[PDB]
Formats: C-alpha cells, sequence, structure tokens
RNA sequence: GAUUAAUAGGGACAGUCGGGGGCGUCAGUAUUCAAUUGUCAGAGGUGAAAUUCUUGGAUUUAUUGAAGACUAACAACUGCGAAAGCAUUCGCCAAGGAUGUUUUCAUUAAUCAGGAACGUAAACUAUUAGGGAUCGGACGGCGUUUAUUUUUGACCCGUUCGGCACCUUACGAUA
RNA sequence: GCUCGUAGUUGAACCUGGGCCUAGCCCGCCGGUCCGCCUCACCGCGUGCACUGGCUGGGCUGGG
C-alpha cells in the first residue's frame, strides 16, 4: 500500500483474484480426457459441460451438468490438458 | 448494467490469450468447418453451433482454429438465419408473451414485461437496420410477429 | 458512462495522488493515456509505467504531482492564445503544463512553443 | 475480400434460486349464522353505566354443517419484484435474476423533449477500505453426521463472482 | 409514483515496393613481384594462412 509493483503481482494473490479481474483476464477451466474401462475410446470433457456427454457409442454417460464444473460419472480417468 | 432490471451481475465468459494454437486439443479447421456446415444444415443457430462444439469436439473457438467467426462462415456459404438468431428469439419470445396476454389479460406484469421485450425488440432492430442486415421498415407486431414465429 | 477514457484514466490518477498510493491499475487502456503520461514522465510527474496486457497500465508515480485534468471541449488554440490559455490555466507559468494535440504530435506548451506549432488544448497537469 | 473480442452489449445451453405473477386445487383455525343436546339466572359493555339479548332459555359446555375473510407462531439489521407490493400445500402456465460454459451477430449502446404500461393520510426526523455478519451460484477439503459403503445433502473452512443493509473512514464535499 | 420510449445530446480502442550512397568484414575473380609448372622458343597458367594492388563481382551487419 502506498508504493506496489503493479505490473507484477504475486501468483497467489493473483489466483484468488476473480477471472475478470487478473491483470490480463483468462479463464480457469479446463479440458479433461475420460475413458469408460469396458471402453478403449478417449473422449476429451470441457470442465464446466453443460450437455450430457456420451462416449463415442454405447448410451453410457460420462458427466452430468450443474451450476458450476461438470460432475463426471462414477468410475472414469481423467488426464486433464 | 444489463439493461432493464436493475442488478449489475458480472457473469461473463472469459477468453484466454494466444488466439492460435491449443495444440494437444488436435483436429484440422477444415474438419471443424465442415462439422460446422452439417450443424447449419441440420438447422441450429451459431449459438447452439458454439455449444455443440464445446460438448464433443477438440475446439476452443472457431475464431482461433479457423480465420473466421461461426456466424461469418455461415455467412460466406449463405446458410445464414433469416432474423439474426437473437432478433429470432426475442420475436419468439414476445409472441409467447402475447399469445400468453390472449389467455389471460388482467396479469398486468407480464403486459409489463412485453412492453419491455418490445422495447427492446426495436432497440436491436434499429442497430440491425443501420448495419445494412435487414431491408429497411421491420415492424414487430402481432400482423407480422405472428406470420414469423419460426 | 464516461467515453473520455483519458478523463477516467486522470480520475484513477488524481485519486491515487491524494490517497497517498505509489501505483495504479488504469484498467482501460488507450493511446493519447500513453502520450499523455509520456509527457509527464519527460517532465518527472510520473516514475515508470508500463502497458500490461489481458490491456491496462501501472503507473508507478513519485508523488510530486498536485493535479490531472482534461479540457473537455478541446478548444483549438494559436499561439497568441496559447500565452493568455497557459497563465489562466495554470497557476504559475514556471509550474505545470499545458498538454497540446499538434501536427507534430502531443507534447507540453514549452516544446509548442520549441516547435512554433499551434493546436488543440486537450489537457493539463501540475 | 472479414481487427482487438470490450474490465458496455443482446441471445443460447446446464444446474439452479426466489413469501415475483396468473389459473385451479388442498388445508388450517378463528368469527358469524343455524341445528342437536346438558343447561338454569343472568349475559354484555364500561372508568361507572345505559341501549340490547334474556324461563320460547340468553352468555356458557359439547358435536356437526354452511358462508365469507385471512394465512398466527416460523418471520429476520433477510428473500423476490422496476414500483405499489408479495407469506397454507400441491399441480399447470409462461417470465425473471445470478453463476458456470470448451456459446454465438460485433456496435448493436448511454441519456431523456413528445408519448405509452402498471397505482383516509401526515405528525419528532474512479475509489473510499476494510472488517464482521448475510444470502444466491461456482470451485476446492483436515474432518464429524447421512453411510450397511459410493453418491449426495447438513456443519466447519478457504477462493471467487453478484446483491439487499451496518459501522468506521471521508477520498471529499457542500445549501 | 416507477419502467419503457422518440426528437435531441454524448458516442470505445486498434491503422508508416524499387533504387542510390556509405563503413566494416568475409567468399570469389583479376593485374603485377617471388616461387613452381609446362612449352624448343615466343608465350601462358597456378600463384594474397609467400608479397602487393584492383573488382559498379557475390554475401551479412551498421549509418544516410
Ligand atoms: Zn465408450
Amino acid at each position: 500500500v502506498l508504493a506496489v509493483d503493479l505490473l507484477n503481482p504475486s501468483p497467489a494473490s493473483e489466483a484468488r483474484k476473480h477471472k475478470l479481474k487478473t491483470l490480463v483476464p483468462a479463464p480457469r477451466s479446463f479440458f479433461m480426457d475420460v475413458k469408460c474401462p469396458g471402453c478403449f475410446t478417449i473422449t476429451t470433457v470441457f470442465s464446466h459441460a453443460q450437455t450430457v456427454v456420451i462416449c463415442q457409442g454405447c448410451t453410457n454417460v460420462l458427466c452430468q451438468p450443474t451450476g458450476g464444473k461438470a460432475r463426471l460419472t462414477e468410475g472414469c480417468s481423467f488426464r486433464r490438458k | 448494467g444489463r439493461l432493464h432490471s436493475k442488478g449489475k451481475g458480472i457473469s461473463a465468459s472469459a477468453i484466454p490469450y494466444s488466439r492460435n494454437p491449443p495444440a494437444w486439443l488436435k483436429t484440422t479447421p477444415e474438419q471443424v468447418v465442415e462439422q460446422i456446415c452439417k450443424l447449419a444444415r441440420k438447422g441450429a443457430t451459431p449459438s447452439q453451433i458454439g455449444v455443440i462444439l464445446r460438448d464433443s469436439h477438440g475446439i476452443a473457438q472457431v475464431k482461433v482454429v479457423t480465420g473466421n467467426k461461426i456466424l461469418r462462415i455461415l455467412k460466406s456459404n449463405g446458410l445464414a438465419p433469416d432474423i439474426p438468431e437473437d432478433l429470432y428469439f426475442l420475436i419468439k419470445k414476445a409472441v409467447a408473451v402475447r399469445k400468453h396476454l390472449e389467455r389471460n389479460r388482467k396479469d398486468k406484469d407480464s403486459k409489463f414485461r412485453l412492453i419491455l421485450i418490445e422495447s427492446r425488440i426495436h432497440r436491436l432492430a434499429r442497430y440491425y437496420k443501420t448495419v445494412g442486415v435487414l431491408p429497411p421498415t421491420w415492424k414487430y407486431e402481432s400482423s407480422t410477429a405472428s406470420t414469423l414465429v419460426a | 458512462v464516461r467515453t473520455s477514457v483519458l478523463h477516467d484514466a486522470l480520475n484513477s490518477i488524481n485519486n491515487a495522488e491524494k490517497m497517498g498510493k505509489r501505483q495504479v491499475m488504469i484498467r482501460p487502456s488507450s493511446k493519447v493515456i500513453v502520450k499523455f503520461l509520456q509527457v509527464m514522465q519527460r517532465h518527472g510527474y510520473i516514475g515508470e509505467f508500463e502497458e500490461v496486457d489481458n490491456g491496462k497500465i501501472v503507473v508507478q508515480l513519485n508523488g510530486r504531482l498536485n493535479k490531472c485534468g482534461v479540457i473537455s471541449p478541446r478548444y483549438n488554440v494559436r499561439l497568441a492564445e496559447l500565452e493568455k490559455w497557459v497563465t489562466k490555466l495554470l497557476p504559475a507559468r514556471q509550474f505545470g503544463y499545458v498538454i497540446l494535440t499538434t501536427s507534430a504530435g502531443i507534447m507540453d506548451h514549452e516544446e509548442a512553443r520549441r516547435k512554433h506549432v499551434a493546436g488543440k488544448i486537450i489537457g493539463f497537469f501540475y
């Protein structure tokens, strides 16, 4: 307070700032890869999906939508990129 | 600030930096374009197209992958809605409210909201008229809104 | 809404110079704001600024300036008018500067009298 | 041949949120009226009285029935609606807010001349800079209780947007 | 009383090809000295980590 480096905020204070209020704004959502153990299929799901994402066939599920992050279903794997 | 009703509301969708790569989210731009074209042929709005892409395919933004936005792409391949999506949805909403009023009239709150929607439509309509989108003279009353419906 | 983003920036600078802070976050950036702060930095009333991108400007200020202002109708001014405009805008002729959007760019009134060019009065600081 | 994608817009989708609105429906007592009994001398009001009802039985006691009204306690330094205002359950009908999104056209916007929709009272009076509460999302988690174990919810904590209000400070003001 | 709304008013940011000269170096070409080659000789060729000068030959960088 009184003087601070405004071009170099700390990553920890930057990380607790709201989305639109970081120095250059940017998202905080991510993409996941999801397989369901009987299938060798790799569907890529967005973290905050509004669609009941289905794998390439097999009338299953992969996630359900919410007010925030998509709740991935049951036993499923996820790497995140 | 959110136009009609009081209340700020900062609910906004963020756009990241570097308008080019997301590399590990593969697939050529041509394939994405053909998928968008297929969706347009099935009869879906640009916003619905974007939502579908978000759901299933390895995309971030069309404007990132391809040189153009969705609406712009649709216009290049001549597969665009008659009344630019948002305007169409507003007129559908206005029709629904008018039909509700016809069913039951005394509801004054519904009549007020109808008036609000009509004002918002006129606000959109003037600016669409200015940017050479819609032909000059565009009525938005029950004589023409009902005919439009879909 | 104030479309004068230069006036929003200069309002933020005046609020920081009153509150005794040592930097700001000028949230809507421009190019006329960058030229304005370039003149203020030439005359030493602002330490060091950077334009970061989402963009915004981080302006390290020394604690030396008193007031920033924009002239909102942006009146045109010749040199023989410029002397009277300087002595009617500033508290003293040796304190503070008047900003001019000339045909040679954006500069202070002493640089305008050096380069023999007139123009519109856009702002002032002291 | 088509920029930043705006820390201004409008729309779409998802989980939602609300004593917001309309129509129906369901209850709850209480009051009045009437009936059936047990009555058996006053009852009602008022500071005192009086008008009135009262052996064909008033007021009272019990049980039913009808009608109209309203929704106690929960009920708040809260919630929703632009305002007046809005509190029984359930169903239907559209609408709205905020959040999240891996959603779109890219100035569409801001302000109000003219005009348009909703409608017995008064009486003491660019930030402040954060903190403690509060509710609506969204995310995260050492854990207690659901949980016969996963969901999921309740409680505690942190981050983040958004909003009614408190106190401090004014950053000042000024009539 | 509140909201919508027209004339009117304020209206976001983003937006200086060719040739000539010049200095430094490199790569290459060319003339001469020295040395070597070959030609009977005349002569020519190689010849600047042996020497020296030229090239409006080619390349990179700086300045006008
Ligand atoms: Zn599968």
